[PDB]
């Protein structure tokens, strides 16, 4: 059930990479306009740590160097500060199609 | 708004054939630069038949 | 409480006939006012070529001497009684009106009477209105938007009549006569065209006999040809202008049809934009939606207007030269899409529309005898409220789609630029952009 | 009377476009009976079709 | 500037049909609408083939 | 329709003035006493921001729902505002009141403010301040109210040319957290009838200033546009009393718009005396405002560059030899009729008249039928007449002028 199913999720964040990269979930979400716009929504501090993020993770790929060991970012210690901008995202644009038609 | 002025080939055809400011002045001397062009393309053209059966 | 709830318990203004040519009309109810007024038939449609803007030069001269009274007591008089006083003259018709309050009805009527039908001239008077006029053209040359409505009907109605301005050309302004002013009076605010109307806490009886007092004895005793539109391009080059105006019109019906009231359906659903609006980019009119999105302008009102029996189905837009060509292609996709396309909930909306801004279009004593005066020359009549109702719920889309089959697609319209008006595509690309081969 | 072809077949460009090649294929068969009825008039004589009828 | 114009006329170029301020037209635009859509169907029919 | 208005003062604050007819333009007016006069020094601008932010999202409506809703009903929603007033005024027909009064509410009362939208509005106040001061006499009034009070009555109705972009949206919450009480809100209902409005309004709000000081002095902007507009006011009474009805008088002697378009305004004594002294264009009027604690009042001229010393000093010489006791009581009862003419056709159209009754009902609280106000037009006398013009002439004095100032005097030089 839901005791595995974490020890699942972490495995899969494990493997999955950017948590050596020193990345989240918020640094690697494919983009149209509407996540550009929740990107343009965003607090300025936010932000500025997310194009820092940014910035990092392309050079030490660019010399395909991966952060030691002190600076893999654990797990649920990570910000889902996206959820309720994409989520409202998500509301108006399917507002828009279901009140347009 | 347009295809015609957000596509990156129709921005320069509406810039070489639609958008051009043309001088309204010129008589049928200045006929003879499109009729090269047609000329060349149809020399391209009986040329690549020639070449089929050559 | 339904439609038949606010149109059971709805005002009547009930009209007569008196018996020179005149005609009455009373908007009665429970308002604490009054509003009285004369509409006549005359404006520069009537007119000739010597006589051009002899009418608005007689609604400049229509307070400068009577034979009762001269011209400062008379004024005097207005505003000793506590009233207010207006007046205006259009191409085809013209009003004398009074916002007056109810216990001072009588002399409003006998005061109003002496204003219509025996005004008195003076050589000063003459004179001194003559440079106020020359003055109010050269400041009729800062207003914009009428000096483009006076090129879209000089170069849509080329050699008619009703291309000749509202207020005649300068010339035409220093050289007049007297002779000639009491002719074109005598010959046109007479007998037959004329409607008295009045609204407000008023009655029909004393109202009734005071007209016939005061407005008879008259009894005098040959105009309005068919106009031809045309379709054209006039443009003022003015590089230094801060904003373009730009206006275009195809020829509309007029008053007698029922194509009016689907014009009026179609051009409450485009109608007015102005830049100063709350709500941007959420808006429900799709070309201001766009409008704004890509900034493609900056206002317009996209409206019909009515001359007697023909029509100015027109589109009237500001903007900044860098972008004339993209609200122009807009437009004329929007006009196509009500050609082709026409939806549902739309129809909807301009039907609402329509209902609410004619009703707030029906506000206070004034707006609403103008339309009663306005009605009754034209019409005939006044239209009933119930009237309207049932003339916006027998359109549903399929008569909007014929009426803009009919008059939209594929015509010859008229166009008036004014200003930085370069970047305006030239008259053949408007016309290959007005019909569809979708494009 | 052009008014009323107007009226008919020239609104609708689809349509148009159909009906003006439906012309276009009655003018094919118009034109190549004309062609063939002309030359053979000023060939009247030195053609095959005659010379293979009388063989 | 604008009440002082008077268009110029070209009664030399106008078709001989349209030629009356009297006259109406609503009906006669469909005749030169033919005609000229007649001209460029006809040169479509001839490019086609 | 015979059946009048009923007022209904719910005692946790808020004011329901009802009148149920057979009109079809049913008008919904929501008026709280929220203008520029509620600001401090810090956040100057707020309420022109505020004024301009009736299209965004709330808890649960979204604006986008807000503005399709609205214009798909086809009812007009306006947003005005004087320097005491906010005032928000939706036009329908009887259709569908329900769910717009419950986007009103939702737009008075669930404030969020979000900020790219903030930002937006911030374009859109610069915007809207260029349109709005494209007509210089509305510039000439705020340099006016700067020029005679150090307090709340110096505001602007916008924007300052620097707070433009720098406002921030916690400013707005909290000035409507503290500045919106039940204690000041009328609902004016025409077409809609009183239980309704009473269900409404008690079972879907239930949540919850500073004073004058004459400042005086003058205030010259050099423009340079041949328009010397020049006003000179001096602080007058408050509001509700019969002094400033006898300013009301006093103003509808003196001069105000023309009744008569092309006319020229004979019995305006100040017309008349420019005219009699100056042969030139130009144009005189009064001017008077008047607010829940003072007022203002004097004149107020349009003049040539070189002929405006001329017109300043004609027009107060006029003022002058009315206040010595030297009247004409035909020009009482005039200015009598003209005030009743005034306020009786101020009130025909239902904007109008809509704003009047809800005004009326909330300035001080208190309905006050127009009958009554007749009387106590016909109850002032010439001697609050001639005590209020002389209070005028030998008092302060305000001056507030824009354009070319070649010769324009400053106080003394009257
Ligand atoms: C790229 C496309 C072309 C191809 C594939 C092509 C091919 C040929 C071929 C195979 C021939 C020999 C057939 C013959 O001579 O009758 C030929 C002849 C010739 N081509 Fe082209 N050609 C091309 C374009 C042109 C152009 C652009 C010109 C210049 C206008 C040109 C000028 C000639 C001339 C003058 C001859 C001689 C004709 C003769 O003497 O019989 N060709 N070409």
């Amino acid at each position: 059930s839901s005791k595995w199913l974490e020890g699942i999720r972490k495995w899969y964040y494990n493997a999955a990479g950017f948590n050596k990269l020193g990345l989240m979930r918020d640094d690697t979400i494919h983009e149209n306009d509407d996540v550009k716009e929740a990107i343009r929504r965003l607090p300025e501090n936010l932000y500025n740590d997310r194009v820092f993020r940014i910035k990092r993770a392309l050079d030490l790929s660019m010399r395909q160097q991966i952060l030691p060991k002190e600076q893999w970012t654990k797990y649920e210690e990570d910000k889902f500060y996206l959820e309720p901008y994409l989520k409202e995202v998500i509301r108006e644009r399917k507002e828009r199609e279901e009140w347009t038609k | 708004i347009n295809i015609r002025k957000t596509h990156p080939l129709m921005k320069i055809v509406n810039n070489a054939f639609i958008d051009l400011p043309a001088p309204s002045n010129i008589s049928s001397w200045w006929n003879f630069g499109s009729l090269l062009g047609i000329c060349l393309i149809l020399q391209i053209l009986t040329g690549l038949f020639l070449a089929m059966h050559y | 409480a339904t439609y038949a709830q606010a149109l059971q318990s709805v005002p009547e203004t009930q009209v007569s006939q008196l018996d020179n040519g005149l005609r009455v009309a009373s908007e009665q109810s429970s308002q604490p006012t009054c509003t009285v007024g004369v509409w006549i038939d005359a404006g520069s449609r009537y007119e000739t070529e010597k006589n051009n803007g002899a009418g608005y030069f007689v609604e400049h001269l229509a307070f400068k001497g009577t034979k009762n009274r001269p011209g400062n007591a008379l004024e005097k008089e207005v505003e000793s009684m506590g009233a207010h006083l207006n007046a205006y003259s259009t191409r085809e018709h013209t009003a004398y009106y009074i916002k007056a309050l109810s216990k001072d009805l009588p002399k409003a009527v006998e005061l109003l009477a002496d204003i219509v039908q025996n005004c008195s001239l003076e050589d000063s008077q003459i004179e001194k209105e003559r440079d106020v006029i020359l003055q109010e053209l050269q400041e009729n040359d800062t207003s914009m938007r009428d000096v483009v409505f006076n090129y879209l009907h000089a170069t849509a109605f080329q050699g008619t009549p009703l291309a000749q301005s509202v207020e005649g050309p300068s010339e035409n302004v220093r050289k007049l006569s007297r002779a000639d002013l009491t002719e074109y009076l005598s010959r046109h605010y007479k007998a037959p065209r004329m409607v008295l109307a009045a609204a407000g806490g008023l009655e029909h009886r004393q109202l009734l006999d005071l007209a016939q007092k005061h407005f008879s004895g008259l009894s005098g005793t040959p105009t309005l040809t068919p106009c031809r539109f045309t379709g054209s391009e006039i443009r003022h080059r003015e590089d230094g202008l801060p904003l373009a105006h730009v206006a275009i019109a195809v020829e509309g019906p007029g008053w007698a049809n029922p194509d009016n009231v689907a014009l009026q359906v179609a051009n409450a659903i485009i109608g007015h934009y102005d830049c100063t609006y709350g709500g941007g980019m959420h808006l429900s009119s799709p070309l201001a939606s766009v409008a704004v999105t890509n900034k493609l302008c900056q206002s317009f009102q996209t409206f019909n207007i009515c001359y007697a029996d023909t029509g100015l189905l027109g589109a009237h837009f500001v903007c900044d030269h860098m972008s004339i060509d993209d609200m122009m292609f807009v437009l004329q996709g929007q006009w196509m899409r009500l050609c082709t396309s026409a939806t549902e909930s739309e129809v909807v909306r301009g039907k609402n529309l329509l209902r609410n801004a004619l009703v707030s279009h029906l506000d206070g004593t004034t707006p609403v005898c103008e339309d009663i005066g306005r009605s009754l020359l034209t019409y005939g009549r006044r239209i009933p409220l119930a009237e309207w109702e049932s003339r916006i719920a027998e359109v549903d889309a399929r008569v909007v789609r014929e009426v803009c089959s009919k008059y939209f697609y594929d015509q010859c319209p008229a166009v008036a630029g004014f200003g930085p008006i370069e970047q305006l595509p030239d008259y053949n690309r408007i016309r290959s952009g007005m019909f569809w081969l979708r494009f | 009377l052009t008014a009323r072809l107007y009226s008919l077949l020239f609104r609708r460009t689809s349509t148009f476009a159909l009906t003006i090649v439906v012309g276009a294929l009655f003018f094919e068969r118009a034109f190549d009976q004309g062609a063939d009825a002309i030359y053979e008039h000023i060939n009247e004589g030195k053609l095959w079709k005659h010379i293979k009828h009388k063989y | 500037s604008h009440t002082d114009i008077k268009v110029p006329d070209f009664s030399d170029y106008r078709r001989p049909e349209v030629l009356d301020s009297t006259k109406s037209s609503k009906e006669s635009s469909e005749a030169r609408k033919g005609f000229s859509y007649l001209i460029t169907a006809t040169t479509t029919v001839g490019v086609a083939y | 329709h015979p059946q009048d208005l009923e007022f209904t003062r719910l005692p946790n604050g808020l004011v329901i003035a009802s009148l149920e007819n057979y009109a079809p333009a049913s008008r919904i007016g929501l008026f709280i006493k929220a203008g520029s006069r509620y600001e401090n020094f810090n956040n100057l601008g707020t309420s022109h921001l505020l004024r301009l932010a009736s299209s965004l999202t709330t808890k649960g409506a979204s604006s986008f729902k807000i503005t399709r809703g609205i214009e798909a009903v086809g009812g007009k929603l306006s947003v005005t505002s004087t320097r005491e007033n906010m005032a928000y005024t939706v036009e329908c027909l009887r259709d569908d009141v329900d769910i717009l009064m419950e986007f009103l509410l939702n737009v008075t009362t669930a404030p969020e403010f979000r900020r790219w939208e903030v930002a937006a509005l911030q374009s859109q106040l610069r915007i809207d301040k260029a349109v709005a001061f494209q007509n210089p006499q509305a510039h000439v009034i705020e340099n006016l109210h700067a020029a005679a009070y150090r307090n709340a009555l110096a505001n602007s109705l916008y924007c300052p040319d620097y707070r433009i972009g720098k406002v921030t949206p916690d400013e707005l919450h909290d000035y409507v957290q503290n500045h919106f009480t039940s204690a000041r809100m009328a609902l004016i209902g025409l077409g809609v009838s009183h239980p309704v409005l009473k269900q409404v309004a008690e079972q879907f709000l239930n949540i919850r200033g500073a004073k004058a000081k004459y400042r005086g002095g003058e205030i010259r902007e050099q423009n340079g546009d041949s328009l010397v507009h020049a006003a000179l006011v001096a602080e007058s009474a408050a509001i509700g009393s019969a002094e400033a009805n006898a300013f009301s008088v006093l103003q509808h002697v003196l001069g105000a718009g023309p009744h008569v378009k092309r006319g020229s305004n004979a019995t305006s004594s100040l017309y008349q005396a420019v005219a009699k002294g100056v042969h030139q264009p130009f144009d005189v009027s009064a001017f008077n405002a008047s607010y829940s604690d003072s007022g203002l009042f004097g004149f107020y001229t349009i003049s040539q560059a070189a002929s405006a010393g001329d017109v300043i000093k004609a027009a107060y010489n006029q003022v002058k030899t009315i206040a010595q006791g030297n009247l004409s009581n035909p020009d009482v009862q005039a200015a009598k009729n003209k005030l009743k003419a005034g306020y009786l056709m101020s009130v025909e159209s239902s904007e109008g008249f809509l704003d009047e009754v809800g005004c009326q009902a909330l300035a001080a609280g208190s309905y006050t039928p127009p009958s009554t106000v007749l009387q106590q037009i016909d109850a002032v006398a010439d001697a609050d007449v001639i005590n209020a013009a002389k209070k005028f002439v030998s008092g302060r004095k305000s001056m507030a002028a824009s354009g070319n100032l070649g010769h324009t005097p400053f106080i003394d030089e009257l």
